C-alpha cells in the first residue's frame, strides 16, 4: 500500500476521484472504496514487477517517489477506457519510465523519511575465498 | 642408585609402571594431519610448547607416514645407526675389577 485513498484526494481533488470511481449513479454522489483499494493494488504489484531484483518486496516503509508513482498509476488504473493522447495517459508513461531507470540502475530509491532503503543481496556474493599460507601462521 | 641420585628400590620393578594404566593401552591416534591447514599447525606446535605432547607426537607420525621422501631419509639415516659395529669398554686406565665387570 505504498498510497491511500486520502493521497489520491490529495493529488487529484476528491471531485476527480469521486467522477472517475462512481460507476453506478450518474452523476456520481460516492468515492467507491473497493475500485480504489483495486487501482492502489494494480498500481503496487506494478511497482513490485519493476523493483523485485533490487530491493525487498514487502517494504517496510514507502518512499516518497514510490508514493507519488504509486498515486499516478493508480489514477491512471481508475479510467475504463484511456487513450493514447490522454494527458493522464502521458503521466502514466513518465512514471513507468521512472520506474524503469530505477529498476536498470540509472535511478536510486530516495529515502523513506529518513533511513534508506533495503537493497537485496544479489550482488553480495562471491565465493567465498580461499587465502590459506596468509593467515599471519 | 640410578646414575641421577634418586634412590632405586627393587620392589617396584616386578611390574611395568604403566601396568596400573590400562586406559592407555585403549588408546587409538587422532590423526591430526588430515585437514591440516598453516593456521592449525601453528597452534598445534605453540600447544606443544606448553606441555601437549600428544598432538604434535600424533602429528609427527602422520608427517613419517605420509611422506615417502621425508619417510626414506629417516631409515637412511637410522639405517646407518643400525649397522655399527659396537663394544663396551672399561674406564679409563680400569684395574682388574672393573675390567672384569667391562
Amino acid at each position: 500500500s505504498y498510497c491511500t485513498l486520502a493521497d489520491l484526494i490529495e493529488q487529484y481533488s476528491e471531485q476527480k476521484i469521486r467522477e472517475v470511481s462512481d460507476r453506478v449513479n450518474k452523476p456520481a454522489t460516492t468515492i467507491d472504496t473497493v475500485i480504489v483499494d483495486r487501482a492502489i493494488a494494480d498500481a503496487d504489484s506494478e511497482i513490485d514487477l519493476h523493483l523485485h531484483g533490487r530491493y525487498q518486496l514487502p517494504l517496510a516503509s514507502v518512499p516518497t517517489a514510490l508514493k507519488r508513482i504509486a498515486c499516478g498509476l493508480a489514477y491512471a488504473n481508475l479510467h475504463i477506457v484511456l487513450k493514447e493522447e490522454n494527458p493522464v495517459y502521458k503521466t502514466a508513461e513518465h512514471l513507468r519510465k521512472l520506474l524503469s531507470g530505477i529498476a536498470n540502475g540509472k535511478l536510486s530509491l530516495a529515502l523513506d523519511a529518513d533511513g534508506k532503503p533495503a537493497p537485496v543481496a544479489n550482488t553480495v556474493q562471491i565465493s567465498e575465498g580461499r587465502n590459506d599460507w596468509g593467515a599471519d601462521w | 642408585v640410578d646414575v641421577y641420585g634418586n634412590p632405586i628400590r627393587t620392589q617396584q620393578l616386578r611390574e611395568p609402571q604403566t601396568s596400573r594404566l590400562a586406559g592407555l593401552a585403549k588408546e587409538f591416534a587422532q590423526h591430526p594431519a588430515k585437514g591440516l591447514t598453516p593456521a592449525k599447525l601453528a597452534r598445534i606446535l605453540v600447544e606443544a610448547e606448553q606441555g601437549n605432547l600428544q598432538a604434535q607426537a600424533e602429528l609427527f607420525m602422520d608427517m613419517e607416514e605420509r611422506d615417502a621422501h621425508l619417510f626414506a631419509e629417516m631409515s637412511k639415516r637410522k639405517r646407518a645407526i643400525l649397522g655399527l659395529d659396537w663394544a663396551v669398554e672399561p674406564p679409563r686406565n680400569a684395574s682388574a675389577a672393573e675390567k672384569a665387570d667391562a
